[PDB]
RNA sequence: AAACUGCGAAUGGCUCAUUAAAUCAGUUAUGGUUCCUUUGGUCGCUCGUACUUGGAUAACUGUGGUAAUUCUAGAGCUAAUACAUGCCGACGGGCGCUGACCCCCUUCGCGGGGGGGAUGCGUGCAUUUAUCAGUGGUGACUCUAGAUAACCUCGGGCCGAUCGCACGCCGGCGGCGACGACCCAUUCGAACGUCUGCCCUAUCAACUUUCGAUGGUAGUCGCCGUGCCUACCAUGGUGACCACGGGUGACGGGGAAUCAGGGUUCGAUUCCGGAGAGGGAGCCUGAGAAACGGCUACCACAUCCAAGGAAGGCAGCAGGCGCGCAAAUUA
RNA sequence: CUCUCGGCCGAAGCGUUUACUUUGAAAAAAUU
């Protein structure tokens, strides 16, 4: 090429957009923005194929822009824009309001929340730097810039702030024993607790989590968002609690959800 | 806005370097 | 004074060029004779030399000195209504306003 | 135009290889900057991303550091000693970075006598006109005679320095880079690097 | 001096070799202070670095490199260069149709810092990646071991 | 409507000629760099006409030239978030050097020990250089932040002479936005490196090295690392584990046919990466191109002509000729 | 398999180095 591209062919898009083949030969390709393009969840998808709003992008741009939609307490009226992890979304016309979090499946569900749950939301904080006069700055996952966090606040702790105003309110450590999801890799979207996080310099950390059910699995330390301190998680959850169910009791529990029913 | 952000980032550094030294006395005191 | 004009194939006289005949000049933006269809373009285009001689068609010429008698199609017409200056600023240099 | 791709030139193996593709404006180079001592003339450059280059194509005045007191001032560039790349451009007094400079030392005379009050490469003879007597020998106070006198306690400078003063002119290095910067900042020589770039002039001649 | 064998004078940027004493640390000791640090993956830092006068922007004790990405090995097979040798890799390449292998080789040419003393032919050399440093070396010696057969 | 200004036209589409450790794939690195835009931070942190600055130029009017073009010339106007120039205020001060004087204690006194200070100089974030100490970080910095001395480019770095909607309080105070904006982070990238992996050929066995081949030191250029280039040195670097050379009816992969298994053949072709726009080469503008539905030459072709001149690039969609065994509609 | 400092344990040297084998992470869709 000979510059940046703009264009995305749809079965190039991220698979968990659940898009299909015959639509048409495009995707809706993300702008830029707070979040990576291959894990965000663009406007025009949530409106249109997840929420069904809309049967067209053209429904969609009507929608957006008669300033209905915020993200994160800002309207936005970009069609594309890249909402990602953790971010809600809330329709003050309809009274709805959302995170996008993820499946077991990993892909982003829709997940209905409380209107004071839409007051807040969690970040991974990446980075933690002291900037010119002094002043600490730490950068979120969502492309937050906070000056003056707590000091008790390092690389990959969890800020849970106030979407109204946008400062620190309250935070969780990264340690052994706090709850976590899975945002990245094979095991996108399952929780539990962390129970060893193995170190290897000049390289990727392994953290290992346990599932409530007792299953362990293990990612690097970039996949782990971590969202209740101990226990508790500090968000609403989904329908699945992450608990990732194999093959045959997802066969068993849909037979029993066909034979309850019908 | 930057003279109010100065003055809680002053009080919260106080608390926290009032705690870490703390418990430096107390741990090197054995 | 001589304001130009231009020879008998039609290419017009620049300023800066000091000969009789046509050269061919890489013209950009800014430069007389040419205009850029697009933003950093540059043509190469033929161009009649400053100096004034007989191989021409028309010289474009102002007077800029009246005489004491009148030329009946050039002189002797009133001024035209023109528009007037859109700038306060300007408004106030032509009718010598204050401040108040 | 000017090159600086890493296909043009052989293999490890010496073998000659073919260009997949044609110059690109990424590799690009440009005409080396000559920055020679005269009146200030500098051409701005656009360069990748829209950013700027300064490329000083005569200059005059930069500013030099004593480091061991750390004491830097604006100067003029007098002359071009010792290069060692090229003699060529001695020859041509070429302003490049770490090329041997000898610079006008009267900011840095007059600090010195300004703060610790003892004369700098002055004669047996010593005239002076009054405003050196008025800075040299002052009226002060108990005070700071004190504090003078333990200024004075170590307010010796080295031979060298002392015989370049003498002389008049003193030598520096060019540590920016000027084709690049537009300026010809630098440091006074002294210590084991004076007595090399002394031995190493000497030995040209 | 052994030390200032260039047409330029060689100077570690770090250290300031100018400061103003008094007669009494002149007489003293005249020792400069040397710049080192530690190649930090748990590799240690010879003594010949720290206690050396040697002059090495591309050692990675005492330079201006920085050691980061792969790390690997081989063994010495020339030193006829200035300050770099030529290392050899011996592998085993599978060719899965046989079911076999057969033995390749990669030359590699390596920076080595003057702290490495008494390297002969046939040590085996542990290389860590660097940026590059010429046309044909990325990497930079970073311990020697010697060869098991020899005392 | 027009026209100036801003943005985009570097995406997309086509083709597979080149190209054999090259491309490409998997893996790593930028602690060695740039990045329009989005998103977040910063934007009285500078101690030094403003209740609003200056000159034009289109469109328009009017006169024209040439066979010819998306050719343009002269004259009369008139705008700006175009082009330029340039304040007020916050503003009271603080901090670091210089320092005329003044105050206290000890000493018989000299002498010593400690403070207040008028006056000048400098100051904030970027740039550049030198020095000192050791908030926050890494696996490791010559990292980040701090302090000092200054510099700060006239082809010049920020510190808003910009536009809309609702209007309200005690001439002064104000809420939403839009547009700009130095820098930092992010996003989308890109670009250089690491490790491993490719068909045939010895009727190619030594190659590279004056003309950079392999390494060192100093620089130049470059966005940055680097023989990228220059100067001086050393004589090095690769090879029967097949270098170097040549060929391929060779773009690479994801993939396809077959299928007990191993394999064998195919992958110009819709996804990903690369390359090219008749052949070469060189630029401008821009964050981004060595761009070709941009420009400038030469080479090969080739269009118009009043013979002076002017214009060109279907490996885009259709369509035509040619080629052929071989492939669709100027919807 | 062990020696030190910190709460039976964590850091450290590994134990000659391999080849081999297994696990874990990470690894576009489409196609299958």
């Amino acid at each position: 090429a000979r510059g940046p591209k703009k264009h995305l062919k749809r079965v190039a898009a991220p698979k968990h957009w659940m898009l299909d083949k015959l639509t048409g030969v495009f995707a809706p390709r993300p702008s830029t923005g707070p979040h990576k393009l291959r894990e965000c969840l663009p406007l025009i998808i949530f409106l249109r194929n997840r929420l069904k709003y809309a049967l067209t992008g053209d429904e969609v741009k009507k929608i957006c822009m008669q300033r209905f939609i915020k993200i994160d307490g800002k309207v936005r009226t970009d069609i594309t824009y890249p909402a990602g992890f953790m971010d809600v979304i809330s329709i003050d016309k309809t009274g709805e309001n959302f995170r996008l979090i993820y499946d077991t499946k990993g892909r982003f569900a829709v997940h209905r929340i409380t209107p004071e749950e839409a007051k807040y939301k969690l970040c991974k904080v990446r980075k933690i730097f002291v900037g010119t006069k002094g002043i600490p700055h730490l950068v979120t996952h969502d492309a937050r810039t906070i000056r003056y966090p707590d000091p008790l606040i390092k690389v990959n702790d969890t800020i849970q702030i106030d979407l109204e105003t946008g400062k620190i309110t309250d935070f969780i450590k990264f340690d052994t024993g706090n709850l976590c999801m899975v945002t990245g890799g094979a095991n996108l979207g399952r929780i539990g607790v962390i129970t060893n996080r193995e170190r290897h310099p000049g390289s990727f950390d392994v953290v290992h989590v346990k599932d409530a059910n007792g299953n362990s699995f293990a990612t690097r330390l970039s996949n782990i968002f971590v969202i209740g301190k101990g226990n508790k998680p500090w968000i609403s959850l989904p329908r699945g609690k992450g608990i990732r169910l194999t093959i045959a009791e997802e066969r068993d529990k849909r037979l029993a959800a066909k034979q309850s029913s019908g | 806005k930057n003279k109010e952000e100065a003055a809680e980032y002053a009080k919260l550094l106080a608390k926290r370097m009032k705690e870490a030294k703390e418990k430096r006395q107390e741990q090197i005191a054995k | 004074r001589i304001s130009g004009g231009n020879d008998k194939q039609g290419f017009p006289m620049k300023q800066g060029v000091l000969t009789h005949g046509r050269v061919r000049l890489l013209l950009s933006k800014g430069h007389s004779c040419y205009r850029p269809r697009r933003t950093g373009e540059r043509k190469r285009k033929s161009v009649r030399g400053c100096i004034v001689d007989a191989n021409l068609s028309v010289l474009n010429l102002v007077i800029v000195k009246k005489g004491e008698k009148d030329i009946p199609g050039l002189t002797d017409t009133t001024v035209p209504r023109r528009l007037g200056p859109k700038r306060a600023s300007r408004i106030r240099k032509l009718f010598n306003l204050s401040k108040e | 135009g000017i090159s600086r791709d890493n296909w043009h030139k052989r293999r490890k193996t010496g073998g000659k290889r073919k260009p997949y593709h044609k110059k690109r404006k990424y590799e690009l180079g440009r005409p080396a900057a000559n920055t020679k001592i005269g009146p200030r003339r500098i051409h701005t450059v656009r360069v990748r991303g829209g950013n700027k280059k300064y490329r000083a194509l005569r200059l005059d005045v930069g500013n030099f550091s004593w480091g061991s007191e750390c004491c830097t001032r604006k100067t003029r560039i007098i002359d071009v000693v010792y290069n060692a790349s090229n003699n060529e451009l001695v020859r041509t007094k070429t302003l490049v970075k770490n090329c041997i400079v000898l610079i006008d030392s009267t900011p840095y005379r007059q600090w010195y006598e300004s703060h610790y009050a003892l004369p700098l490469g002055r004669k047996k003879g010593a005239k002076l006109t009054p405003e050196e007597e008025e800075i040299l020998n002052k009226k002060r106070s108990k005070k700071i005679q004190k504090k003078y006198d333990e200024r004075k306690k170590n307010a010796k400078i080295s031979s060298l320095l002392e015989e370049q003063f003498q002389q008049g002119k003193l030598l520096a290095c060019i540590a920016s880079r000027p084709g690049q910067c537009g300026r010809a900042d630098g440091y006074v020589l002294e210590g084991k690097e004076l007595e090399f770039y002394l031995r190493k002039i000497k030995a040209r001649k | 001096a052994d030390i200032q064998t260039e047409r330029a004078y060689q100077k570690q940027p770090t250290i300031f070799q100018n400061k103003k004493r008094v007669l009494l640390g002149e007489t003293g000791k005249e020792k400069l202070p040397r710049y080192y640090k530690n190649i930090g993956l748990g590799f240690k830092t010879p003594k010949e670095a720290i206690e050396g006068t040697y002059i090495d922007k591309k050692c990675p004790f005492t330079g201006n490199v920085s050691i980061r990405g792969r790390i690997l090995s081989g063994v010495v097979t020339k030193m006829k260069m200035q300050r770099t040798i030529v290392i050899r890799r011996d592998y085993l390449h599978y060719i899965r149709k046989y079911n076999r292998f057969e033995k390749r080789h990669k030359n590699m040419s390596v920076h080595l810092s003057p702290c490495f003393r008494d390297v002969q032919i046939g040590d085996i050399v542990t290389v860590g990646e660097c940026r590059p440093l010429s046309k044909t070396v990325r990497f930079n010696v970073l311990k020697v071991t010697k060869a098991a057969g020899t005392k």
